[PDB]
């Protein structure tokens, strides 16, 4: 798979048209969440989204979200210093993925996303 | 210099009842939900979504 | 685990001057320094590392999680919190089958960093 290969079958099975051109970062929109995916770095599959946190969540609760499990597309809440934005992202090998990869990883990025709220 | 790293001395080490018990860490799965939700592709970009993507991207 | 898991261990103890075990636990300790680390392979075909690190009290939310933005390298470790057992836990993660500079010792050496970094009480 390539990026532009993964990307295609990606929005075939989410029944979107298909772009003339497969830009660098691919922005879908599921539900309230805008994601982002891109190849960063260079043979690993990223995807990202601005969540919106919840202030009653301390250090604690919201490093929680973070620990590990059985699954690797489990996304990771981080926070952007520079721009002032909290930044929910997960990512997987471009070698290793199947037709269902990239599905996957994104319906765990938006599901940890509403989790948060 | 040999047997270290960091400056600093490496030995092996038992591990304890709670390393290995945090090391099978698991978590029950969620159920599906992409499928029955608005997906489109999106037609702008945000704000704060472009300086993000051009300063690290 | 298993056998990859075995072979790894094994290369990483060499080239740290470790003695090779008899037995190979599933959950193996390495203590660098004064931080204790530990290495197993979970789920399969990944091998994951992680260490319990030291946090001051003087950061904020938004401090501890700026740790976790994603970068260049995947082995830089994530900062979490384990609420069952109630501890910080830095840890990172790679595929077995795809080891860095073929070994653990990068991923092991990127954990230590990491925790260094916390250490700091600016």
């Amino acid at each position: 798979y390539s990026f532009e290969q993964a990307i295609t079958q990606l929005f075939q099975q989410l029944s979107l048209s298909i772009p003339d051109t497969i830009e660098p970062v691919i922005g879908v929109k599921v539900g309230e969440f805008a994601c982002h995916i891109t190849e960063h770095p260079v043979g690993q599959i990223l995807m990202f989204t601005l969540p919106s946190l919840d202030n009653n969540d301390e250090k604690e609760t919201l490093l929680s979200h973070n620990i590990f499990s059985q699954d690797i597309l489990k996304p990771i809440l981080s926070w952007d210093e520079v721009g002032g934005h909290p930044v929910l992202w997960n990512r997987q090998p471009l070698n290793s993925l199947d037709n269902n990869s990239l599905y996957t990883q994104l319906e765990m990025l938006v599901q940890g996303a509403e989790r948060l709220q | 210099s040999v047997g270290e790293m960091s400056g600093r001395s490496v030995s092996q080490q038992t591990s304890d009842q709670y390393a290995n018990n945090l090391a099978g860490r698991t978590e029950s799965p969620q159920g599906s939900s992409l499928a029955s939700r608005i997906i489109e592709r999106l037609s702008s970009v945000a704000h704060s979504v472009i300086g993000f993507i051009q300063r690290m991207f």
